[PDB]
């Protein structure tokens, strides 16, 4: 146990053996690169402190965290350079970087305010955030992806994600850029933020309370749409269209579908919310004609 | 139903042609959501007016959501005396 | 207890005679429309010639029977535009019947312009709010 | 051929040929058989071309 | 009490307010209560209605006419007719595991894309209103055909009155 006070920080080059997945835990920042070289890496630390930066390796992974204890370090800097990468693991507050990543599968779990930047070509089927911290991934292309969330993270995803479920119960706000999927079911339970555009066949929306969907801008042949009190859903809904509203919540549509039904509880309400002045504006028929 | 019932049965009494249905609200979100909720009210009141037996020609809808407001006194929601259905017509010779 | 479910209210053979003769004109009409649009497919339509705007999406149900000068005149005034008549009216008047429900005024305008054919037709020009009417150069 | 668009955000857009291949466009890119993007259009599913038409919705 | 537009979308507590009501006995009340609450009272209900029930081997097929259980050439639901619709939904609830068929025709007068949208509009609003009373969106499907198998003669009025039909098939 001893502290980084007197030192401060010097480049280190040490090399390392072949690791499958990576867990990082400490306040320090990663920056990730790919090539066909041997695999190293890069420890930027106080000379006092880089005996205490450990970098073990047990059956293909690799644990770089605090060693004999955290008395005190302030500022680490890890750069990698390997070729496959299956897992990933960040805790402490952190910094991550990476990009022209390339693999068929592999899992994120980031914890406690790991600020991640990945711009490259994952396709991933899983992906944890466990609470207090933004994410920002540019390109995803994966034909399954399942997202369940329980603290307050703040995600943005491109790419192309073939989704089928989401569950939210914490304070998160989501936005996946583009979609291609078969059947979505989406529930929201305390306060969601969830922002998606594509095409999907089939779509279940569930809003329970202070839950603020915003479908706009995806295009859904058939809607399913449940809203209960105080919760707002803007849906896009294109061949046909269920929609409850029970108590004090709003639901809004964008699209004339050719098939609407609609019903109100107790206060809901299901309103057209269109231009009125669009040049291509199209009417009611006899098959659309709904009273409220 | 009931009221809707007795002003049904009071404009029987007369003949028109014409008659005008406007519906006015207060701000609650913005203005999108208020013309829309004062256009479909005026809907359902002249659907179900027309469903009944009044002797007209044209009737006219239109929502104008809170740009017509009758008193300054604006602190209700619906309970506000400016949140309202108005009925025109004139009476035909 | 055996029972079927419509049970409705006793029918007149009026009634009934005036609907076998109503279903034989209804698909005597379908067969003839189906065999004219096959003959003659139409190529344009009257979106251009009355487009939409602000305060045309106020909403009508009408049941008029008469001529189409004063319904049109009711149509301008409600849509709080000008209106313009523009050729000679003929001697023997273009009666139109139209029985809408609950529909804008910019489709009214539209089946009024289907309806009158060859002898009038209706423009919109919403930069200047003027709805025109204007008879054919016939007679 | 003939494009309609498939999906619209404000920045870019998704489309969807008659062949059934996607394309991905920004603002400014080029695009076979229209040319030059100007405008895209959000509230409206509208993408004016160079050449003087509007790719819209399929109908 | 009981609100006329389907209650809010509650279900109602039908056997309290008759065990409160019948007080001033609590055993003629429960005698009452469980005779009012079968299944049988409840298909003599819907015979007072004009609502068929068939059943055969493992299948039960409703019947309901669109003529009075829908407004005139609309996919509109006629909420005048609220105590059948209600008897629907208490009916179904006895069968919380099976699928639901629903679907829709009509008579031969019309077009042909004019009679499938209308069948098709109509099973789709039957179907809207049989998933928001609880029933999962997983056991359900509408399907809307036209004049194409009829059960009574379309050549005459009171068989043509009888096409126009929605049925309700359960396992």
């Amino acid at each position: 146990e001893v502290k980084k006070q007197g030192t401060s920080s010097t480049r280190q080059f040490r090399q390392v053996s072949s690791f499958n997945q990576i867990v990082v835990q400490g306040r320090l920042n990663v920056n990730l690169h790919t090539g066909y070289n041997k695999p190293e890496v890069m420890l930027r630390g106080d000379p006092r402190d880089l005996v205490q930066v450990r970098t073990i390796v047990k059956q293909n992974t690799l644990y770089v965290s605090l060693g004999q204890g955290y008395p005190d370090y302030g500022a680490v800097t890890v750069d990698i350079k390997t070729k496959f990468l299956n897992r990933f693991r960040y805790e402490g507050a952190g910094v991550v970087t990476g990009n022209n990543l390339r693999t068929s599968y592999l899992d994120l779990y980031l914890a406690n305010e790991g600020t991640t930047r990945l711009a490259g070509n994952i396709g991933l089927q899983k992906l944890e955030a466990v609470g207090n911290g933004v994410t920002q991934i540019n390109g995803v292309s994966s034909r399954n992806l399942q997202i369940v969330l329980k603290g307050d993270p703040k995600v943005l995803i491109s790419g192309f994600v073939n989704l089928r479920q989401l569950d939210m119960y914490g304070k998160g706000t989501l936005s996946l850029y583009w979609i291609k999927s078969d059947t979505l079911t989406i529930r929201a339970k305390k306060a969601a933020k969830i922002q998606l555009a594509g095409i999907v066949n089939r779509l279940d929306v569930e809003l329970w309370d202070f839950a603020q969907f915003k479908g706009k801008y995806l295009r859904a042949q058939r809607s399913f749409v449940k809203t209960h009190d105080k919760s707002v859903a803007e849906i896009s809904a294109v061949n046909h269209q269920s929609s409850l509203a029970t108590d004090a919540s709003d639901i809004y549509y964008y699209n004339l579908s050719k098939t609407r039904a609609d019903f109100m509880a107790f206060n809901g309400s299901v309103l057209d919310m269109r231009e009125w002045g669009q040049s291509d504006l199209k009417d009611f028929d006899r098959y659309n004609k709904q009273f409220p | 139903y009931s009221l809707l019932n007795e002003i049904a049965a009071f404009l029987k009494q007369f003949r028109k042609i014409a008659i005008t249905v406007t519906s006015y609200s207060s701000k609650y979100v913005s203005v999108k959501r208020e013309r829309a909720l004062t256009l479909a009210r005026s809907r359902v009141v002249s659907e179900y007016l027309w469903s009944q037996g009044v002797d007209s020609r044209i009737i006219f809808t239109q929502g104008l959501g809170s740009d017509k407001p009758i008193t300054s006194y604006t602190l209700g929601g619906d309970r506000s005396p400016n949140a309202r259905v108005e009925i025109t017509f004139r009476r035909a010779v | 207890k055996f029972k079927k479910p419509p049970i409705n209210n006793p029918s007149d053979d009026a009634t009934i005679k005036l609907a076998e003769a109503a279903v034989s004109v209804s698909d005597s009409m379908l067969e003839m429309a189906k065999v004219e649009k096959v003959i003659t497919p139409p190529s344009k339509d009257n979106t251009l010639t009355i487009p939409n705007a602000y305060n045309l999406q106020a909403r009508a149900s009408v049941d008029w029977s008469g001529p189409i000068e004063e319904l049109t005149a009711r149509i301008a005034k409600a849509a709080h535009f000008r209106f313009r008549v523009l050729g000679k009216s003929p001697s023997v008047p273009v009666l139109i019947s139209i029985s809408t429900k609950d529909e804008s005024l910019a489709e009214i305008l539209r089946d009024i312009d289907y309806q009158a054919g060859k002898k009038a037709s209706i423009h919109v020009y919403p930069n200047s709010q003027v709805v025109e009417l204007r008879y054919a150069k016939i007679y | 051929i003939i494009y309609y668009i498939q999906a619209v955000i404000p920045g870019r857009a998704w489309l969807i040929g008659s062949n059934g291949s996607t394309l991905t466009v920004r603002e400014g890119s080029k695009i076979p058989g229209y040319g030059m993007v100007k405008l895209i259009d959000s509230l409206q599913g509208r993408i004016l071309t160079s050449s003087g038409q509007v790719i819209k919705f399929s109908q | 009490c009981f609100h006329p537009p389907y209650n809010n979308f509650q279900p109602d507590r039908r056997a309290v307010k008759r065990v409160g009501v019948d007080t001033g006995g609590g055993t003629v009340g429960l005698v009452a209560s469980i005779y009012r609450d079968s299944k049988r009272k409840i298909i003599r209900d819907l015979q007072k209605q004009d609502i068929q029930y068939v059943e055969y081997g493992d299948t039960r097929t409703l019947i309901i006419p669109t003529d009075k259980y829908f407004m005139f050439s609309s996919p509109r639901l006629n909420e005048i007719c609220y105590p059948g619709l209600n008897n629907v939904i208490r009916l179904l609830n006895f069968y919380p595991q099976s699928t639901i068929y629903v679907a829709g025709f009509t008579d031969n007068v019309g077009s042909r894309s004019h009679k499938r949208k209308l069948s098709q509009a109509q099973a789709e609003t039957m179907m809207t209103f049989l998933w928001a009373n609880g029933i999962a969106a997983k056991r359900l499907k509408a399907e809307g055909y036209g004049d194409k198998n009829a059960i009574s003669d379309n050549a005459i009025i009171h068989g043509s009155a009888q096409n126009r039909r929605i049925e309700i098939q359960w396992f």
